[PDB]
RNA sequence: AACAUAAUUAAUUUCUAGACAUCCGUUUAUGAGAGGAGAUAAGUCGUAACAAGGUAAGCAUACUGGAAAGUGUGCUUGGAAUA
RNA sequence: AAAGGUUUGGUCCUGGCCUUAUAAUUAAUUAGAGGUAAAAUUACACAUGCAAACCUCCAUAGACCGGUGUAAAAUCCCUUAAACAUUUACUUAAAAUUUAAGGAGAGGGUAUCAAGCACAUUAAAAUAGCUUAAGACACCUUGCCUAGCCACACCCCCACGGGACUCAGCAGUGAUAAAUAUUAAGCAAUAAACGAAAGUUUGACUAAGUUAUACCUCUUAGGGUUGGUAAAUUUCGUGCCAGCCACCGCGGUCAUACGAUUAACCCAAACUAAUUAUCUUCGGCGUAAAACGUGUCAACUAUAAAUAAAUAAAUAGAAUUAAAAUCCAACUUAUAUGUGAAAAUUCAUUGUUAGGACCUAAACUCAAUAACGAAAGUAAUUCUAGUCAUUUAUAAUACACGACAGCUAAGACCCAAACUGGGAUUAGAUACCCCACUAUGCUUAGCCAUAAACCUAAAUAAUUAAUUAACAAAACUAUUUGCCAGAGAACUACUAGCCAUAGCUUAAAACUCAAAGGAC
């Protein structure tokens, strides 16, 4: 069994599942949630279930999280132009909260798939190469193309033993 | 452990493992010294055949010579080999028989 | 890290070796030196290329015709025999400045600055002059000067404009007609902003290596 | 130690010279001689433990003894407990 | 891992070892041919030949390619700036390739390496800081990041200098090693260098030679095995011998286990042996390895409540005393004492005292009680001082404690008692039993820091059902820390700290074994 409580937090699925990927502005989220109350039961399943969620997404955005120093819970989010975006989580659930914070803060679906493909611009498929990186390391692989002298013997006249033995020959 | 405990120490250490008699060779050539016989530990009961070799690398061992029958005598050389004989205790070694002075088991 | 001890040693001899270098520069009359018997040079043991051989001995060097003429000929025309062979059209160096070599007992090494015209166009301003140590110099006359400077140039002839590959002329047409512009004008490179200098054209000598002061 | 010549094309020269030698230490090998542990394995002297093992056993500690061990003090049951 | 063999008279539990799979190197035995890939003991010493030129002189190149794994926890990934020993463009910009200063995060071993010793900040030049159990520092080992990268280039980390003065370029040799490719051909292809160019050069490379190391296609057949795990034995020989086994084991006269035969089995141009590598923590801690002798304070990780205490033997101090001893005195038996029975011891004894002294030592009944305290420990009586609120769990390298025994100095001394002496017993009796008497148990100061310090149960908050390995003490969840990783060696060696000096805490390895251990 695995140790501790909701152990599907602690999987890889789980932890791509978060859907909140900060735009490049943010660079620091404080949490303060307080661990006695009731109007900050949304704001401990937040730190518990999605702040993992959160970090796995951004990985360079430091979060910081405080415990019992207000009277109300509530995230700050620090943007490197200097401007502060305070946001209060109180009597809000957890999925409220990432909701809140996706909208305000969350780079858009659009925005996301135009990086992806970015990404594999340099990746050819008629590139030849090593497994890692191409699809084919020969052109011997190729239907119809000549085949590798080590699966399938080339003819004699294609051979440099043969062709050498024919000029000593001449 | 606790997940804390396990984020703390990591994984388990492990103890490096220490050479054998061929010192992490698969054979080596040693020069006889000495041909005599040991005792197997009880309840076997014979006098099995070993000799004394310096090895390549400098140091003594003993080593058994298996076979009904052997040749060897002080100053031949030998190709020795791993493998403990089991009722012979300290005799981490074995003599590989066909290989310089010592030869094939004359059969019969 | 912090294990990464300083190298001491090596500092010193960067510097020692660079120092030494100042101090022991060789001198023109040294490093162009050479045995005309073997036509080899006696600091490298380098044998000149078989083709400049007849040069060496037939033809001189510029230094050699400037310190017969006063102010080191200041003013002066000089050519070059491979030019006078390569080039119908007046191919000339208007010396300008000269620094001969003192170490040399004849004066018969240095370096020099000058106005290229070249192949009947002349540049517009003074640059030193390369392969000076060259046997390829030839002084113009004064009374020959301006028969020699005589140019009257022709109208340029080599074409300005010339057709794009065929594979590359169809994919600008194709885009042509994918972007909606319909014409049947054929595409033309312009060859105007790369024209090509002769393979001789004199190069620029400031930027050019000098030989090291070690002797083989 | 870092200036001085030169200057009616302009350049020359300086842009140095000692002392970077020992180290204080630090590891490893050698081992006079003196010990330990284990195995070899027919023995010797006792019978300490396992039965209430014939004085229940053991723990810490002290002293004592051919040898296991003995005795004291507190503690434990991993002993017993009706006459 | 889809597992298997092996602790016992037997079963169950726990737990190590080994087996079955895969690959490389070497060795034994054995092999035809062809195609392909790869070639590898050694940063040891190197005989000879070659590996860099080109070209109208100047220059450019010889900084590459090729080689090795030297050094170094060395790095990876990322940011910034700047040039470039460059290229191609412009009189001003696109690249390739580097260098310098850095840091989100990640990055080998040993904590018996626990402190490093200037490792910081400010900018009147003062302040006294910086790193470190979230692992500094020290030492040891290692190429890693793999379209490739990094370091090295005879040695002295460097290379002015000095020295023991160069193949870690190709081929080759000496020595060494279990480890064994040609002192070969060509610049025709590609790559690099040079040239404006036709071209030239290249031990890069191309095409060959060598080698069962691998793959592929064919052809021949060899190698090992045959007690169990684990596919497969006939007969004889041997007789605890000769030999055999990875583990368990086999051999003392009918050996399916050895040797030779016979037949089968497996793999097959190979096959078997040795060596090496590939598998790696969500499991446990009453009785099997494992909860620390006790408590308190930090920082994290978790938790969420707002109290506690409120005269039964905590602790410390002072005072006090009932019973029984002891001493002294009076009287007094002739013996007293002691054992299963004796002996020695004793008559300086013995018994009585409603006689005196003593205040040493220890606290019956209550106690069939289950209180107090962190534990250790604490119960004769009285008085004084005194336990109490941190939400809760979680602490060492700090602090304060810690039975008994023991050490140090000065006292006490009724009784008990190691040792010692005397007496018995016994084959002996350095013992058990008897008698005597010390250290010691007591007080006051200090040390020592160990217990089967054991409820063999860490603490805390829940639950009692959607739950029998055995036994003990019903099961079980969550949180935090500590601890464990076969047995012995080993409450040991070395290291460090300590009032400890025949000490305590901390705590290995070689080597040996295939079990050890728990419950029934
Ligand atoms: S791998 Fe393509 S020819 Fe061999
Ligand atoms: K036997
Ligand atoms: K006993
Ligand atoms: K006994
Ligand atoms: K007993
Ligand atoms: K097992
Ligand atoms: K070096
Ligand atoms: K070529
Ligand atoms: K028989
Ligand atoms: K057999
Ligand atoms: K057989
Ligand atoms: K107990
Ligand atoms: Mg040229
Ligand atoms: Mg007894
Ligand atoms: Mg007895
Ligand atoms: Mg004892
Ligand atoms: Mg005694
Ligand atoms: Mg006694
Ligand atoms: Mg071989
Ligand atoms: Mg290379
Ligand atoms: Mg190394
Ligand atoms: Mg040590
Ligand atoms: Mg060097
Ligand atoms: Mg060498
Ligand atoms: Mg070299
Ligand atoms: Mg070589
Ligand atoms: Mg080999
Ligand atoms: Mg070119
Ligand atoms: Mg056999
Ligand atoms: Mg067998
Ligand atoms: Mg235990
Ligand atoms: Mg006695
Ligand atoms: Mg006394
Ligand atoms: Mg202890
Ligand atoms: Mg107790
Ligand atoms: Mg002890
Ligand atoms: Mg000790
Ligand atoms: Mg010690």
């Amino acid at each position: 069994p695995m140790k501790g409580r909701f152990p599907i937090r602690r999987t890889l699925q789980y932890l791509g599942r978060g859907d909140v990927v900060f735009k490049e502005s943010v660079k620091i989220m404080t949490v303060n949630y307080n661990t006695y109350g009731e109007l900050g039961e949304g704001a401990r399943k937040f730190v518990f279930f999605n702040i993992p969620q959160i970090q796995y997404k951004n990985p360079w955005v430091q979060i910081m999280m405080f415990k019992n120093m207000t009277p109300s819970p509530f995230l700050r989010f620090y943007l490197d132009s200097g401007e502060q975006v305070l946001v209060d989580v109180e009597t809000k659930s957890n999925k409220e909260i990432m909701e809140h914070i996706k909208k305000i803060l969350g780079k858009k679906e659009e925005t996301l798939r135009e990086e992806e493909l970015e990404k594999q611009q340099r990746f050819h498929p008629g590139n030849f190469g090593p497994r890692k990186y191409c699809l084919r390391e020969c052109m011997c692989e190729v239907e119809g193309q000549v085949p590798c002298p080590g699966l399938v013997p080339l003819p004699k006249e294609m051979t440099g033993k043969y062709k050498a033995a024919l000029k000593a020959s001449t | 452990a606790t997940l804390n405990q396990m984020h703390r120490l990591g994984p388990r250490k492990e103890p490096p493992k220490r050479l054998g008699p061929t010192e992490g060779r698969p054979q080596l050539k040693g020069v006889v010294l000495r041909t005599f016989i040991r005792k197997p530990k009880k309840p076997n009961s014979a006098n099995r055949k070993c000799c004394r070799v310096r090895l390549s690398t400098g140091k003594e061992a003993v080593c058994f010579i298996p076979g009904e029958g052997h040749t060897l005598q002080e100053h031949h050389v030998v190709l020795v080999e791993g493998g403990r004989t089991q009722d012979l205790p300290g005799v981490k070694l074995k003599v590989v028989r066909g290989k310089y002075d010592c030869g094939h088991v004359q059969k019969k | 890290r912090k294990k990464v001890r300083p190298r001491l040693i090596a500092e010193l001899a960067r510097r020692v070796r660079a120092l030494r270098e100042q101090r022991n520069q060789p001198r023109d009359s040294q490093l162009y030196a050479l045995d005309y018997e073997t036509l080899t040079r006696p600091h490298s043991g380098r044998r000149l290329p078989v083709r400049a051989w007849a040069d060496v001995r037939r033809e001189s060097r510029l230094l050699q015709l400037l310190a017969r003429l006063p102010l080191f000929g200041l003013g002066r025309l000089v050519t070059r025999k491979s030019w006078l062979w390569q080039h119908d059209e007046p191919c000339y160096w208007r010396l300008t400045r000269v620094r001969p070599d003192y170490t040399a007992q004849n004066l018969d090494h240095g370096r020099a600055w000058g106005i290229l015209t070249f192949k009947g166009k002349s540049e517009d301003t003074a640059r030193e002059i390369e392969q000076v140590m060259y046997h390829d110099w030839r002084l113009v006359p004064k009374h020959e000067e301006e028969a020699f400077t005589a140019f009257t140039a022709k109208p340029e002839d080599r074409l300005n404009s010339v057709p794009y590959p065929p594979l590359l002329r169809a994919m600008i047409l194709a885009e042509r007609q994918k972007n909606g512009d319909t014409s049947v004008q054929e595409p033309l490179l312009n060859l105007e902003r790369t024209r090509m200098r002769p393979w001789d054209y004199p190069a620029k000598q400031e930027t050019k290596g000098r030989a090291k002061g070690t002797p083989v």
